RNA sequence: AAUAGUGGUGCUAGCAUUUGCUGGUUAUCCACUUCUUAGAGGGACUAUCGGUUUCAAGCCGAUGGAAGUUUGAGGCAAUAACA
């Protein structure tokens, strides 16, 4: 009837905090995982309710905290954005990266890849946005903000490549701007968040844009009408966001647990809240990054004490 | 070509570079087999990285190390610093991580200073 | 059109990275063959002398210091290219030398 | 030589400068010596 | 057990039981023996050892001092005066030339003969190290266990120097007979018969 | 022999001309209701085993 | 980076020899920076948990960490009778 999520595993391979996990659309058997501890870790999803087996590779190439990792659909390559103005073009088999980047003055905060595999966007903490080639060449800088930037997202162009690519950004000046690539221009200005914008993701259809900051203001947006349909108050601090790829469930990663919603109507199914031991109660660990399956049937959640737990989407009884 | 890596280990200004290659398994301390080191009492200190994991993983390796500096005592500590951390570079470039950590846990359960060198430099006097 | 070698051994480290930059700047605007500025281990001078004019008092001393840095570049160029640019990179406290050793 | 300040002894024969060391502490600045440690 | 070969010709005898869980090249650590309830906590460091020589970092907080091995501690005490400060390599030669001369003297475990020996020589009572404020007296007092083991080992050691000073016999010949004397309650060795009379006047004063 | 098998509970403070001895709170194992102090000399902490002879005659405090 | 060093290609000597382990040196040439040196930056803040205290300033454990005794050691800092 409903999506209950029982505990299916636990990963222990880090000593920072995780910063971005990454699944492959093609390959359902691995997991890319990045963390604060200057490491990149690619996993092996050995389906077992005692553990999940092998972190098959490690990538020792950086000097500080990395922020977000991205990859191809089949699992061909991997990218990394570490705080020391560095970007690396990794393989997935050996560990040998390709080319570092010289393009910023700050932490490179968020990057993304087009599915046509031609341009790589980059937004960094020095209030500028940069695009890169596959061989790694500068094309155009982009300005417009005045505070920092947190996340940048490319639109899911599921309309059979009808020259429709656009970049949406999560700044830090309580501002959400939309940036074209084909014409290289501001597209839409999104207004309404009152504090530091923390995260944004759009629908897997590329149609419904969710945005939520520090106060817990989940403000929904459309792709074309681009309006404030739902303005949910998450009454907490949310760090990252979550969209079910196949279904219509939008989820949020608050500091007080894990909350889930349906698109229509409003169904608070579960609070994914794990269990710990040995704490004065002002010290409960909490997650910051989470990810779905390739079919939306498993959910991952990495936490501050380097535990990554997994669940499975079975029907409610 | 051949899987090959370099490590190095220091103690009290005494260096010990290492060259790892692949072969039947030869462990060469400055152009000599390892079973001939002149502080005969400390002969088993160099045996400790080998005698922790079993004699198995070495029919596909080749080890040539050379040292400079230090006295006749520190160089015994310097060689087993580079050798023990020299084995993991195979298992952090070629062989997987589950094979890496099991001996990582095996070393540092027994000796923290087999992986991480000491930090106890000398000191200036009447100044 | 001869391989040359330039040395510069000065004692103001801020006023040696401006000079070594504009050396490799105008050579690369003419795109000659070169090898990078190799930086040698520096030399320090010291003299311990006790701190009293007379001799009556307790005893520990001073220690004075002076630091000499030295780095050098090898180069090849036509002589008309180099004989002008070595005369516009002057600065006080700085020494410049040219060596055309091609044994 | 006896240079100046009641000294012909304790001369600094090193580095070829030949200064009486009573009259070195006041001249060690402008030579370019400085203390740091 | 299946002696594998390498391109190095490796001797087998360093691989027979050494690759097995027996660790020291002639003895083991299966033999665990508790006599006092004080020694249960810290003296028998349950860790392996091969040579009894490492760079311990225990001298920067007074309880990490406890975790060093016993055999390492007795070698440290052999630097006695201005001729052997820093001759650690000389000391381990002495010690590995003493367990051999222990076990050939009609017994069963050469590491056993010292761990029972320090049970006797941890002095249960004590004087105080005070006069008293003019009346140079000695009052009621007892000893901490972590202090107890410290002076326990050290008074065994210092007797051997004069036992081997200026006479034909060697150091290893002294340390043989001294510890088996210290193994039992005999009070015939100087390692015993000076801690006893301390405890006897302590039975008076208080 | 009359053993006295003892366990320290609470540490109180050093006392003496030099503070060379320390007064603690110690418990008897064989009778777990024996609150008593003891003038123990040495580095002391929690959870130690204390050999002892004179089970009652002890100075409760020092100058 | 021929005013540091390894990695090969060679001329070249041993070679148990038989695949091989040690050599060979100006220039046999190419490719390298880990070790080396010196510029530019980074990194530690007592961090994170557990005790303790007017719950304050802090002090003790803990695991991580190259580093957790002001992180180790120095330089530099004017009131005064040695006529």
């Amino acid at each position: 009837s409903n999506e209950v999520l029982v505990l299916r595993g636990t990963l222990e391979g880090h000593n920072g905090w995780v910063t971005s996990l990454a699944t492959s659309a093609g390959q359902p058997n691995l997991l890319l995982s990045a963390s604060r501890d200057k490491t990149l870790i690619s996993w092996k999803l050995t389906g077992d309710d005692q553990k999940f087996g092998v972190p098959v590779r490690s990538f020792k190439g950086h000097s500080h905290i990395v922020q977000d990792c991205t990859l191809t659909a089949d699992g061909a390559y991997a990218l990394s954005a570490s705080w020391d103005k560095t970007l690396r073009l990794w393989d997935v088999a050996t560990g040998e990266t390709y080319q570092r980047f010289v393009g910023h003055k700050s932490d490179v905060m968020s990057v993304d890849i087009d599915k046509k595999a031609s341009m790589i966007i980059s937004g960094s903490r020095d209030k500028t946005i940069k695009v890169w080639t596959i061989k790694g060449q500068c094309l155009a800088t982009l300005l417009g903000h005045n505070d920092w930037v947190s996340q940048v997202r490319v639109v899911p162009n599921e309309k059979a490549d009808d020259d429709s690519v656009t970049i949406i950004s999560a700044g830090n000046d309580k501002m959400v701007k939309a940036w074209n690539l084909n014409q290289f221009q501001i597209e839409a200005d999104f207004i309404g968040h009152n504090s530091n914008i923390n995260t944004l993701t759009a629908s897997p259809d590329g149609t419904l844009i969710a945005s939520a900051g520090k106060d817990g203001e989940i403000m929904l947006w459309n792709l074309a009408a681009k309006k404030a349909m739902y303005t949910l108050s998450a009454q907490d601090e949310v760090f990252s966001l979550a969209f079910s790829p196949n279904r219509y469930w939008l989820a949020a990663a608050t500091a007080t647990g894990i909350k889930v919603f349906s698109l229509d109507p409003q169904y608070l199914v579960d609070d994914l809240r794990p269990e710990f031991a040995g704490y004065s109660k002002a010290a409960e660990p909490h997650a910051v990054s989470l990810a779905w399956s390739a079919d939306g049937q498993t959910l991952f959640a990495g936490y501050t004490d380097n535990v990554i737990r997994v669940w499975q989407v079975m029907t409610a009884n | 070509a051949v899987p090959s890596v370099q490590t190095f280990g220091k103690k009290k200004s005494a260096t010990a570079v290492a060259h790892v290659k692949a072969g039947k398994g030869l462990i060469k301390v400055n152009g000599s087999p390892i079973t001939l080191v002149e502080p005969e009492i400390l002969r088993f200190k160099v045996y400790e990285p080998l005698l922790l994991v079993g004699l198995d993983k070495f029919s596909n390796i080749d080890i040539r190390v050379r040292v400079t500096g230090g006295g006749h005592v520190s160089q015994v500590y310097a060689i087993r610093q580079a050798i023990a951390k020299g084995l993991v570079a195979y298992h952090q470039k070629y062989v997987d991580e589950q094979s890496k950590n099991e001996l990582k846990k095996a070393f540092t359960s027994y000796d923290r200073t087999l992986l991480i060198a000491d930090s106890r430099r000398p000191e200036p006097k009447k100044f | 059109i001869i391989k040359i070698r330039i040395t510069l051994t000065s004692t103001k480290v801020k006023q040696l990275e401006n000079v070594s930059s504009n050396i490799v700047k105008n050579a690369e605007q003419h795109n000659l063959v070169k090898k990078g500025p190799v930086r040698l281990p520096t030399k320090v001078l010291k003299i311990s002398t006790r701190k009293t004019p007379n001799g009556e008092g307790s005893k520990t001393w001073e220690t004075y210091e002076m630091r000499i840095h030295k780095r050098y570049i090898d180069l090849e160029a036509p002589v008309q290219i180099v004989k002008r640019i070595t005369q516009i990179t002057i600065e006080p406290g700085v020494d410049v030398e040219v060596v055309v050793a091609s044994n | 030589q006896c240079r100046v300040c009641s000294s012909h002894t304790g001369l600094i024969r090193k580095y070829g400068l030949n200064i009486c060391r009573q009259c070195f502490r006041e001249k060690a600045n402008d030579i370019g010596f400085n203390k740091f440690r | 057990f299946t002696p594998v070969v390498l391109a190095t010709p490796i001797p087998e005898e360093v691989q027979q039981a050494q690759t097995e869980i027996k660790l020291f090249n002639k003895w083991s650590f299966e033999e665990v023996e508790v006599k006092d309830a004080s020694l249960v906590d810290y003296v028998q460091v349950r860790q392996p050892i091969f040579v009894a020589h490492t760079a311990g970092r225990y001298a920067n907080k007074r309880f990490r001092k406890a975790q060093c091995p016993i055999i390492e501690r007795l070698t440290n005490s052999l630097m006695m005066n201005g001729r052997n400060n820093g001759k650690k390599l000389k000391a381990v030669r002495i010690i590995k030339h003493t367990l051999d001369i222990i076990n050939v003297l009609t017994d069963q475990n050469p590491i056993q003969v010292v761990v029972d020996a320090i049970t006797n020589t941890g002095p249960r009572e004590d004087t105080t190290r005070v006069g008293g404020g003019g009346a140079a007296r000695r009052q009621a007092v007892d000893v901490s266990p972590l202090r107890r083991v410290n002076q326990a080992i050290a008074l065994l050691t210092i007797g051997a120097r004069e036992a081997a000073f200026r006479n034909i016999k060697t150091i290893a010949e002294t340390l043989a007979e001294e510890l088996i004397n210290a193994a039992k309650g005999s009070s015939t060795s100087y390692a015993i018969k000076k801690k006893d009379e301390l405890e006897r006047v302590a039975k008076s004063n208080r | 022999t009359p053993v006295t098998l003892a366990k320290v509970i609470k540490v109180l403070g050093r006392t003496g001309s030099r503070g060379g001895v320390t007064q603690v709170r110690v418990e008897f194992l064989e009778d777990t209701s024996r609150t008593i102090v003891r003038n123990v000399k040495g580095p002391v902490r929690e959870n130690d085993i204390l050999v002892l002879m004179e089970s009652e005659r002890e100075a409760r405090r020092l100058r």
